[PDB]
């Protein structure tokens, strides 16, 4: 996720407000931004889609094996979705690295709640509520 | 009133990597040894 | 009633139509079993113009800041109406005898006040702090 | 303040009349504006500036 | 015209950094209260396009 | 003791009012009542020279400042310390009794000598 | 002539500043009929003052019913993050 | 019944069925062996009306941070209607005689406020802290 | 008119909005626009908080969100344990009573219909269709 | 939840992060770990079986009427489960003072995810992000 | 003794606050009624210039420090161990009547010498 | 009654001139340039429509029950007047705070006359020169 | 994160210690529920201590209903032959 300052790009700082920060092993290389989940004891990958794995975004850069830093909910976060939310949309992982609303999904019900719209492949601001797990 | 001031210790590791390799005290988190 | 007791003064009373006061006396005639039957309109009528007058005189206005009326308006002004109409009928009956047996209530030492004086009358003193006085007020 | 007036004629032994001062307000309400930003102490400590 | 800056610790503006020692962060955070107001807006003209 | 005595101060040095609403065995006061009550006679914005008007059922009643003698607990810590310390009282800002004249003062000057 | 009650007047007396003061500090809400005397109303113009609890400190301030941390007293615009 | 008579303010029971309010009065009804039965509907339903007013305007609100209704509010708003209709017939008999058969009862000098003067109201005093006057408040 | 008041028991978590419409102390809010908060309606697509203190339409509000513990006034009996959702009317009700299946506080002292609750806040309601 | 140190049995700190713990009543006798639900006005009991019951888990051994404090969501806590459990693993109080699986229950969500997985009767590590009441 | 002053002192040296909740033969409260009393009447959060307002049937009531000459305690406890120890009762930091002056200073000092 | 200068509303000073004021108390809530009237022992009330009922001009605005200062006659005042007046005209109590002309009202003599006219709810000036009570 | 009653930290608190040795000198029998509340039992756990009431000084007293001789208040365990 990058912002644009006429002929500069920046890397958009992917949290706005809270303290809910936890260390994790990342399972595989991931992006600042990706929503992750858990894919062993205290290791974390990139969530699927429709539900069912996700316990934060990522907040930096890791490759495969290094400790990864992830902003769980009550975080408030710039994120990336794959198609137009709305302020007052739920959004969930779409398995492509970014969000999109649970109403696209085959989820009932999401993991963060859109405070600023955006149309897709850009960057809304969302604050995180929900953690996704296994229920079988 | 009175009474022990004491608490007996746990098990302690031996600790030697400090003497036992050589050690960089690095300027940076991330960094390389060229070879 | 369409118009409420609470929400007529004694002016408003006066310009109702003869069905609109008929309502509110129908309301307050429920408040005893007997249904004062044997006393007039004009009496049931008269009772209620004075226990509205009352409110609005005597019950009215605030305590430290608290409104005085605390309990509800309507019931307020009927449970004062029907303490009126008791009180034009001599007021509570502690005791009747005659042919079909004889009764004895629970009354007893009831206090010196008006309101004290009938059961309408205890149960209208509730809504209006048992009388209490307690207004404060400060200087600036 | 209210704005400056004007003296009126005036008869000899007649009573003066009041055009005294008359004031008003404008309210003020301060809203709090904020910022603020965050740094890890590694990042902090490796920077040049 | 008025800006009018309230200070509920004196100081104008206050921008405190302090340290997250659970985290390893430190904050910088900035607060002010503000407000704007003319005493007299007849005192001012906007030149209009 | 310093501690004690510091919290003693703040909870019963100072005088607090207490005012009392309803009558006796009349009609109860409830949180939202005790709202407006709280309006009129907070402390915070009282005029020393403020006068009260009310009905008879409104006490304003006062939790005087309970005498201790938080002195004497200071008098007694500073001796303790000062002779534990092998200092004269005299050094801690603490008077004493008969100590401060005559050969009960020249002991003590020789002692510390 | 103006009295220190006068319409043109109450912004002149240091009352009429001390006592809408008093009344933004207290305030739980912008409902002042339910708060304040119809004297207070009329004499300090309060309808014209920006009442709203906002400007009250017990707006801000914790009071749980048990507290096993000390938590209660304190005001949360008194925090590191406000 | 199907509404709970705590469920009900004023004006939810004016907008309930008559089928709706009859389960409620016959819920009330069961609180005396004689079910006042020579009382007519629309005075049990004007008792029960009022007990809700009543329980919503007198008997609402805290004190210090605890409910002043601290009993079940079903069986005080039912206690409270049956005080009510018991006022309406007359009040608490003491005692009552007939064809040679006598009965009295231990009613006593109970007290002289509202709901110190008949059984039902005796009880539903209990729900509400026996209108004792528990209410604290601070300064910050 | 009511007033449900000395809305914050206790709580970090309040964030700042624009208000949507003019706003009351302890009134249920949820998502109206970007960064702005109106009052929820009744069935559970529909909040985020509850407004701090009084205000007028445009200006900033103070919101207390989940972790966060608050008075609210309820339009239903409520116990403790009890699941409550915004109603519609400035009140909140109970989940049971509403047409949702997942609250958004949970009572910890009970309350008559028309009275006030404590409740802790706990989780946010927004569109999922 | 037990440590053995050679002859020595140690408790776990219940506890491993976060900031949200509240002061309740005990409403029955309750010990360390134990997960609990609200049986009364600010007054906690041990959560039964299959969901709608759970706030917190207790962080020390108490009498009845005894002040309770309880970690709440957004903690992170070691806690006793009757059943094997891994990462990612929703869980929920289990009626025994052990959580379960979300799975293993008649519940469809947990309160809980497993951080780090264990056996039956091990000491699982686990994330709290939610809280169960009475929804009917 | 010492030890005996120092737990009287902490237990009896300050006042506390007895808050009494109920009307006397009225109503009983039960302890989770009491807990949100506790809340408004904490010392931990109560300031010198709290103010509180009340219905009638909320006592606010004092144990107040209870009076015992701890002093005179320590007076005879150092008057003991000086002159067991053969030392002047001054070296103790401990005053005396009369014997600060004249003869009686003279003898004891002598004794001393 | 206002003057407009800028965005500022200021308030009329009400006696311009008189020496003749006096103290009553409030019967009902007045606002500065109400006509008033006696309504009990030393008690005053806004004056109604007609003839009858005018002691003077409230100079100050009141709940009711504080006390109110009066212009009374010999004063001369700044009020509004419900309709346009000249100079010479008499003018009474209108029932609404306002003055009207006795030509308007249903009475034959006046209680101030008009020194400076005004139209339609504008403040004229007007000198007081009579009380009105209650003839029958 | 460790409370002051938390199960790991008991050992650490001054009043474990003192309040348990409290305990022993209190008891005339093992039996907890006889002699001690039961937030006592838990806070301290009382199961836990060799509670017996072989610490108390009672146990060893004599305490005869009258006494010419000056016998009570003798302590057996401080006789020339114990
Ligand atoms: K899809
Ligand atoms: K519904
Ligand atoms: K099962
Ligand atoms: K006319
Ligand atoms: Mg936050
Ligand atoms: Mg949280
Ligand atoms: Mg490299
Ligand atoms: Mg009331
Ligand atoms: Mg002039
Ligand atoms: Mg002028
Ligand atoms: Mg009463
Ligand atoms: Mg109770
Ligand atoms: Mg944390
Ligand atoms: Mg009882
Ligand atoms: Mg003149």
């Amino acid at each position: 996720a990058t912002e644009t300052q006429g002929e500069h790009t920046f890397p958009v700082e992917v949290l706005i407000s809270g303290e809910e920060l936890r260390g994790y092993t990342a399972g595989e290389a991931l992006s600042a931004g990706e929503p992750v989940y858990l894919s062993g004891d205290y290791e974390v990958s990139a969530s699927s889609a429709d539900g069912g794995e996700f316990l934060g975004v990522n907040l930096y850069d890791v490759a495969s094996g290094e400790p990864v830093a992830l902003a769980g909910d009550d975080c408030e976060v710039r994120v990336e979705v794959s198609e137009q939310v709305t302020a007052n949309d739920e959004i969930l992982p779409d398995g492509l690295g970014t969000f999109e609303t649970v109403a696209t999904s085959a989820a009932s019900a999401g993991v963060a709640i859109v405070q600023e719209g955006a149309a897709s492949g850009e960057v809304c601001e969302a604050y995180i509520f929900a953690v996704q797990g296994t229920t079988a | 009133e009175q009474l022990l001031e004491v608490v007996m210790e746990g098990r302690e590791l031996r600790k030697v990597a400090r003497e036992a390799s050589n050690v960089i005290n690095a300027n940076t988190r991330v960094g390389d040894v060229p070879i | 009633p369409d118009p409420s007791i609470d929400e007529v003064s004694k002016s408003d009373w006066d310009a109702l139509t003869t069905q609109e006061q008929d309502d509110i006396i129908s309301q307050v005639e429920n408040l005893s079993s007997t249904g004062w039957v044997n006393t007039s309109r004009e009496r049931k009528a008269e009772a209620i113009r004075s226990a509205i007058a009352e409110r609005d005189t005597l019950y009215s206005g605030n305590m430290s800041r608290l409104p005085t009326l605390d309990g509800d308006a309507e019931y307020f002004t009927l449970y004062l109406s029907a303490h009126k109409i008791q009180l034009f009928e001599g007021g509570e009956a502690q005791s009747e005898s005659g042919e079909g047996g004889s009764v004895s209530y629970s009354t007893g030492g009831g206090g010196e006040k008006d309101l004290q004086k009938t059961r309408y009358g205890r149960m209208a003193l509730e809504y209006v702090w048992e009388d209490n006085s307690i207004a404060a007020l400060r200087t600036y | 303040a209210s704005d400056e007036e004007f003296a009126r004629p005036t008869g000899q032994g007649a009573e003066i009349r009041d055009d005294g001062e008359t004031y008003t307000t404008v309210a003020w309400n301060a809203t709090k504006l904020t910022e603020g930003s965050r740094v890890t102490d590694e990042m902090r400590d490796q920077a040049m500036v | 015209i008025h800006t009018i800056l309230y200070a509920p610790n004196g100081q104008d503006v206050e921008i405190k950094d302090y340290e997250d020692p659970i985290r390893d962060i430190t904050g910088v955070n900035g607060r002010l209260h503000v407000d704007c107001q003319y005493s007299q807006g007849r005192s001012s003209a906007t030149v209009q396009y | 003791n310093e501690a004690a005595i510091n919290q003693a101060i703040e909870l019963h040095g100072f005088p607090q009012r207490h005012v009392k609403v309803g009558k006796e065995d009349g009609a109860p006061v409830r949180d939202n009542d005790l709202r407006r009550v709280r309006t009129i006679f907070d402390p915070r914005t009282t005029d020393a020279n403020t006068a009260y008007f009310t009905g008879q059922d409104v006490d304003v009643e006062t939790l005087e400042a309970h005498n201790f003698d938080y002195s004497a607990i200071h008098e007694m810590d500073m001796r303790n310390l000062t002779t534990a310390l092998g200092l004269p009282l005299e050094a801690g800002n603490v008077g004493a009794d008969g100590l401060g004249s005559g050969k009960p003062a020249e002991l003590r000057f020789a002692l510390l000598k | 002539m103006q009295l220190r009650r006068s319409p043109g007047m109450r912004p002149m007396d240091r009352d009429w500043h001390q006592e809408r003061a008093r009344a933004r500090e207290q305030a739980y809400s912008s409902d002042l009929t339910s708060q304040f005397s119809e004297s207070e109303i009329v004499k300090y113009e309060l309808d014209t003052a920006q009442i709203d609890g906002s400007d009250n400190p017990r707006t801000y301030i914790w009071n749980r019913t048990i507290d096993l941390f000390g938590m209660n007293g304190t005001d949360v615009r008194e925090l590191r993050n406000r």
